[PDB]
């Protein structure tokens, strides 16, 4: 149909609505678009970027002299945060630069100038050098949580790791200085690594963080054991306590068909639910919901096979669930052989498949939800560039009230759902290096 | 710990090219991490950068110098060097090498005094300051700084006061070095002032004694 | 080219006192600062790097922060040992930068100097020429003065003085003058006298010899 909708020069990645602006992070590229009708206002060029052994990065390389070049890198956009709190203000983080991170300030009475006030954030490490904490982001993938607590801000991050000795951490959390000019890990249980022994023979990917109910939740797709083949999906619980992780407790995630096992997370969402499906699950108007759109997987592998499912996790059952006591010490962390132990449960969570197998036959690659009246719906994306919307209910599935290809290029799991007065607003879905505005309510 | 210590000419002619090594100890010359730089200090003035190497091998210079200077270094005799060129009376300073990590300078050397002048090399005289009761030397006509004094072999610590030298109107420099000590030791313990002036390779040891 | 503007260039402050030096700088630095300690006649000992982060063996008295491009460097409760020269560096942009540097000496109780005579050695004497020595030891303030009188008439650029840099303990001072003559010169005369005139005396001391 004629949507709202621009097409970028670069693959979009990341995408973030703030001020009446739509900010997206894309390769070599963030662009700030209108909210009324996705009109390009100005765009920031984040590379390509020189890598060069003499230059480090944050410092001014073009004071130098005559650089003879190393290689030239594409920026892809890892991560995109927005602060609030120290400032009105917008943290980019890019593949290039050491995952570094870069922070846009935002003059008073003009929302996109991006280009105005741009602070790098990094500081040089003497004593240890070795240990970044300026280095967020991992190049493979990275999942950036920014929580606010005690008048000080909190960066939660999951990076997937392959063996690259130079020096990330697989699950950490740096408090950002108030002066802004870094970071700084507090302690040495700041953070989790994947030992050196098993950084290739067992990866991590990092779907979705996020927190409630007073903790942090990340989501991930891990190996079943160190040894096993089989693919798996957890849920990663810690507390935010002491200003360092504690009570780190990950159990598997599993949704099931009925036994057909969709188990790998492809997205996810958390959000309240509507009167008919809080009284359904045996949730409240205000309680959060993990939403989690699953696929089966392909025999010893973490690929997707065109076999999806989606199941609710209201938190709370999840908290009551782990607060359940079998065990184990979490395999990765030491050898294989909220208040000190950091824990992998062995008996997976299961949940019924609330659309119970009406998209057996295609791959969920994106949800959002909102709520309409009583209903809650859900804004699905797939493989092939279809969107669709469909009202969920555990009491009968329905046939998707709009459906239709929305591009060629699978739908994004990165997506906004924001309201207008009236309850009824808009979502913006991303389909490769298009994003469209698609309302709500048909 | 590793340390780092300069070496090269005391003095040097004008027109002529200045060369100076920091010889590295307790450390390998060749890392990724850390790498190597020079500064200097003019005399009584504030420090002023002159160049890096990275362990690319790259070189980086300071744009008042960069038509003069070229830094080096040397895997096998774990050393880098300076060579200043069209060298000028501005160019008298103190000259010190530095470990470098991430372009801060993190270990220094103790420094190398250059002095740019047609002058002669000049060795020092060592008078005897002859005797709570002060004693001392009188460390007299000698060039280019610096001369080093210490009491005993280095045995005598408190109470010495070595002077800052003086530019006297010779062109040649003087400094004095005094040792507090009770009366009643002077009868009894002997005292040597050992004076060394490196660029003339004078050794000097004098015996101070009363009346 | 990115030019660090330090102050101020002299500072005198008591034991236990917090002393506080700023840095400013003519361009974005963001955190590429350091701050050095240099003791005179040594090398530049790393304090604070990053702005505001604290060297491996420094003292915690010790601090500094800033950013872009004001930068401050506090020494929270004085001491003795912490009489130095102290320098801002910048590494943002190159070339790197060093500020024009802050002396910071100690104040305390006025001393009077112990104030001693040196007739020029025979050995000298022989060479050709007469060195007279006069020595203040241990005083404070730093500022004195020194007149040399020879049969009882003063002399005039005759002399030269050197004072040494503060003491690390009893943050007190000393003072060498020297009065050079010709042998010829030195045996014409037979009174030779310098006349310390210093805060911490009631009135001149003169301390005199007799040529022979």
């Amino acid at each position: 149909y004629q949507l709202p909708n621009f097409t970028a020069e670069t693959p979009i990645q990341n995408v973030i609505l703030h001020e009446h602006h739509i900010f997206l992070g894309a390769t070599n590229y963030i662009y700030v678009l209108n909210e009324e009708d996705l009109q390009k206002v100005a765009e920031y060029k984040t590379g390509p970027v020189l890598e060069h052994p003499d230059c480090f990065p944050c410092q001014d390389c073009s004071s130098k002299a005559n650089l003879s070049g190393g290689v030239w890198k594409d920026n892809i956009n890892m991560a995109l945060v927005v602060d609030t709190y120290y400032d009105d203000q917008l943290i980019s983080c890019g593949s290039v630069n050491r995952g570094t991170c870069q922070r846009h300030v935002f003059p008073h009475n003009h929302t996109a100038d991006i280009q105005s006030e741009v602070h790098c954030i990094f500081s040089p490490q003497i004593e240890e050098p070795s240990q970044c904490p300026d280095c967020v982001v991992s190049a493979l993938g990275a999942k950036v949580l920014s929580s606010v607590k005690d008048r000080f801000i909190n960066f939660f991050v999951g990076n997937t790791i392959n063996s690259s000795y130079f020096p990330l951490h697989s699950i950490s959390v740096r408090r950002l200085k108030e002066t802004k000019d870094g970071f700084m890990f507090l302690t040495d249980q700041s953070y989790i690594d994947v030992l050196p022994e098993f950084r290739d023979s067992y990866p991590i990917k990092y779907v979705h963080a996020f927190e409630s109910n007073n903790f942090i939740y990340f989501l991930t797709v891990q190996r079943e054991t160190l040894d096993a083949q089989t693919f798996h999906t957890r849920i990663i619980r810690f507390c935010s306590i002491n200003s360092g992780l504690h009570s780190y407790m990950e159990m598997p995630l599993e949704c099931i068909l009925t036994k057909e096992v969709f188990n790998i997370l492809q997205a996810a969402y958390v959000s309240k639910p509507g009167a008919q499906l809080a009284r359904q699950i045996g949730a409240s108007l205000n309680d959060d919901i993990l939403f989690g759109v699953f696929a089966q997987s392909k025999p010893d592998s973490a690929e997707p096979m065109d076999r999806s499912a989606m199941c609710a996790f209201p938190i709370k059952y999840v908290n009551d669930f782990f607060n359940k006591i079998n065990v184990r010490c979490l395999q990765h962390f030491y050898g294989p052989n909220c208040e000190e132990y950091r824990t992998e449960f062995t008996t997976a969570l299961q949940r019924v498949d609330l659309f119970m197998g009406q998209f057996s036959e295609v791959l969920l690659t994106s949800i959002s939800t909102f709520i309409k009246g009583d209903l809650t719906i859900a804004n699905l994306g797939t493989s092939e560039g279809r969107f669709m919307q469909v009202v969920v209910s555990r009491s009968g599935p329905s046939t998707p009230h709009v459906n239709f290809l929305l591009d060629s290029h699978p739908v994004s799991p990165e997506v906004i759902v924001e309201h207008t007065l009236n309850q009824n607003g808009y979502t913006l879905v991303i389909t490769g290096k298009k994003i469209t505005k698609i309302p709500l309510n048909g | 710990q590793l340390q780092l210590q300069e070496s090269g000419p005391g003095l040097v002619k004008p027109s002529e090219t200045l060369s100076l090594t920091c010889t590295v100890s307790g450390g390998s010359i060749s890392s990724s991490v850390y790498y190597w730089s020079w500064i200097r200090q003019p005399p009584g003035k504030g420090l002023e950068w002159i160049g890096v190497i990275y362990p690319s091998g790259n070189t980086y210079y300071s744009p008042s110098l960069k038509s003069r200077v070229t830094i080096s270094v040397d895997t096998s005799k774990n050393q880098f060097s300076l060579k200043l060129s069209s060298v000028t009376a501005a160019d008298t300073a103190v000259y010190y090498c530095a470990r470098t990590i991430y372009d801060l300078f993190d270990i220094w050397g103790q420094g190398t005094m250059v002095t740019v002048s047609s002058a002669s090399t000049k060795g020092p005289s060592v008078f005897p300051l002859a005797p709570t009761a002060a004693l001392g030397c009188l460390v007299k006509d000698y060039f280019p700084e610096p001369v080093t004094v210490s009491w005993n072999s280095g045995a005598l610590t408190s109470g010495v006061h070595t002077f800052p030298a003086v530019l006297q109107s010779s062109g040649l420099y003087s400094l004095s070095s005094v040792v507090t000590v009770p009366s009643s030791s002077l009868g009894t313990q002997t005292y040597i002032c050992n004076v060394n002036h490196k660029p003339s390779n004078t050794k000097v040891d004098k015996k101070v004694e009363p009346k | 080219d990115i030019q660090m503007t330090q102050s101020p260039s002299s500072v005198s402050a008591s034991v236990g006192d917090r002393v506080t030096i700023t840095c400013r700088a003519s361009q974005g630095i963001s955190s590429w600062l350091a701050w050095y300690q240099q003791k005179p006649g040594k090398a530049p000992k790393l304090l604070i790097y990053a702005a505001s982060s604290l060297q491996s063996g420094v003292p915690s008295r010790f601090s500094g922060s800033g950013s872009g491009t004001d930068f401050t460097l506090t020494i929270s409760s004085l001491q003795p040992e912490d009489f130095a020269t102290y320098y801002c560096l910048q590494a943002n942009s190159f070339p790197p930068t060093f500020g024009g540097g802050t002396k910071v000496e100690i104040k305390r109780t006025v001393a009077a100097p112990s104030v001693f005579i040196f007739p020029p050695s025979d050995e000298q004497l022989k060479s050709g020429t007469a060195s007279v020595v006069c020595l203040l030891n241990n005083f404070y303030p730093r500022e004195a003065k020194v007149q040399w009188k020879v049969d009882n008439a003063l002399q005039s650029g005759n002399s030269q003085e050197s004072v040494t840099e503060q003491d690390s303990k009893d943050s007190t001072y000393s003072l060498s003058s020297t009065l050079t003559l010709s042998k010829a010169d030195y045996e014409k005369h037979k009174v030779y006298a310098c006349e310390v005139t210093h805060q911490g005396l009631s009135s001149p001391v003169t301390k005199s010899f007799n040529r022979g």
